């Protein structure tokens, strides 16, 4: 009851499934060399070739 | 026109131009564009040109 810190693994497991997954859902962002992140403005704002 | 070491320039905003009546001129020796297609011009918004 008094003492916590004692549950390490647990809290371990899912703090490493999270930073997994957020950090999946953060490169989602990046430019990889294109002109911008996005594909919709890019598609509206070209043509095919 | 001024010379190419002075070249004129100027600021255009808050404006609403049609691009269609200016792209079809057969008056221009070369209209070529970078990164944006001539025909989509009509379907966005600049800061400023």
């Amino acid at each position: 009851s008094s003492t916590a810190s004692a549950l390490g693994k647990l809290q371990d497991v899912v703090n490493q499934n999270a930073q997994a997954l957020n950090t999946l859902v953060k490169q989602l962002s990046s430019n990889f060399g294109a002109i911008s992140s996005v594909l919709n403005d890019i598609l509206s704002r070209l043509d095919p070739p | 026109f001024a010379s190419v070491y002075a070249w004129n320039r100027k600021r255009i905003s808050n404006c609403v131009a049609d691009y269609s009546v200016l792209y079809n001129s057969a008056s221009f020796s070369t209209f070529k564009c970078y990164g944006v297609s001539p025909t989509k011009l009509n379907d966005l918004c600049f800061t400023n040109v």
